[PDB]
């Protein structure tokens, strides 16, 4: 697929993906928060369509992911990222996806998510989080 | 506080 | 604490 | 050394 | 189980720890690098013995870990890591235990180790890792 | 004066500033480089006209500032930074302002300047330094 | 790209 | 003189020094917070004596240093520290030797020093500060 990178920040306002519930996950766009204010990353598009979009809009200053979880599978011969679930300290943001394959976890003690990188071409092929103070 | 902060990831096998 | 990213921040000089 | 601050990534998830 | 943090240091020298190949993990021992000296710390443990102890002493600059993984099950009716695996940029240190369970992996594209805390009564019940440049 | 606070990003692009060979540095303009591309700040606009542009643009990448010094004293009766000095490793753009008064210097050893934050009324009455690997 | 975790360290003074 | 360097740990408990009213600082002795428990760290002492000892007894965690000042100067034809003034959240541990030659100073706005490094022959040639969060 197509890798991206959008490099850290100082939080997380936003995150909107999407996900089919007979594949994977589809595209990713974030809205990071940069010095007080927002600021929206480049939109990281699937080759396809079809999918259903998910806008978790974290009410930032407060609320703030402690943990990303998810399932990594085959579809159509491909490893993808096929699951996932954001736990902030106010909520969690239920399974999107397909809950099949093998599990993978971030749980994060102490630490926030400032950012992600990784490759998308039908499906998020795979994705890496920066962590930061 | 003069307690210097480290980042720590989650617990695994809980 | 918060969402927000912490930053080592070096005191004022001038006053 | 550079201009470029660094940051901690944590491995990728789904290869 | 007995709960222990060994806190943060500045690098890994050695890690030494138990496993049985028909349970899994047990005590756990860290040789830290204290701003250039060795720095043993706290060993941790395990509450039986009959394990067999595993000694990794890396390479203290040039070698680093860049991953950890393994896996969680049950043993006695307990929820503790059965394996694990230390992959450096030099090697790994395969698989020691039983590699049967939930996977769990923290790769890590870009930082360092600096240390561990966690928990062990008869084995190794959880763990946590201390993150950092 | 009225405060201003860029914030944190990852690194510096240009460095623009006034200064009067017979007051003191006046307002200031900061381009940060924000993962990869460049992040033009708001102008902290002096109260005041007649001042003498100087527009620092570094080689991203390869140069950057290992020190910060100057000259802080009294004009019309408040405390200033009548003077600016900025070294990189590449090289020093030499003092800018009038040199008189107390000096100050902020030398890093270690580390990388990456945001600014202040007050400047007629003149910089003051400024912190946000710092960062 | 080594195993020794970095610090931020501001330059010396008196030299 | 001869140089040192500390490294870097959680936080400081207590800072031992010497000075003369009428020459400069001497020895340094620095008693950091590694994870928790006190790190008596080396002692460096001046070539000489005559010294009058000072005990800052840090309140850890509630109390921290937020700025280190003082002054430089020529003592016998060497330049070195000759006054150091550390200031807390809580209080300001007075100047201490002599308050004459070039001022400096680093203050806090947000951070901790969590190490020192530096020389020391007759007196304290000069030092550098390790920051962190
Ligand atoms: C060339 C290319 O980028 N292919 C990508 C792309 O692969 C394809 C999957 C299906 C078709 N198709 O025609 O059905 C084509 C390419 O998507 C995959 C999963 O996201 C991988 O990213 C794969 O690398
Ligand atoms: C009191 C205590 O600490 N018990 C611990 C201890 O519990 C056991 C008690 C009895 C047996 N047994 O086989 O009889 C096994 C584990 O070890 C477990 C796994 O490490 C847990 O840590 C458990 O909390
Ligand atoms: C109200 C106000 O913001 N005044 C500021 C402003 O004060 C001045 C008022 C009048 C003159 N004057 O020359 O007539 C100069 C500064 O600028 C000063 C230095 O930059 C301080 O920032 C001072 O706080
Ligand atoms: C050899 C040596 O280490 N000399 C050091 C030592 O030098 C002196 C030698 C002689 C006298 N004296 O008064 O006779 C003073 C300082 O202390 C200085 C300041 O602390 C410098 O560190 C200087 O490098």
């Amino acid at each position: 697929g197509v890798t991206f990178d959008d490099g850290a920040y100082t939080g997380i306002r936003e995150i909107n993906f999407e996900y089919n519930s007979e594949t994977a996950i589809g595209g990713l766009r974030v809205t990071y928060d940069l010095n007080g204010m927002p600021f929206v990353a480049e939109d990281h598009k699937s080759f396809i369509t079809g999918f259903k979009p998910v806008k978790i809009s974290l009410e930032f200053p407060s609320e703030y992911i402690v943990e990303v979880s998810g399932y990594v599978g085959k579809v159509e011969g491909y490893t993808v990222i096929r699951s996932l679930t954001f736990k902030t300290n106010k909520q969690t943001y239920g399974p999107y996806g397909v809950t099949n394959g093998t599990p993978f976890s971030l749980p994060i003690e102490n630490g926030l998510i400032v950012g992600f990188k990784g490759s998308i071409g039908y499906w998020l092929d795979y994705f890496s989080i920066y962590l930061s103070l | 506080n003069g307690k210097s902060q480290s980042i720590i990831v989650g617990p695994w096998g809980d």
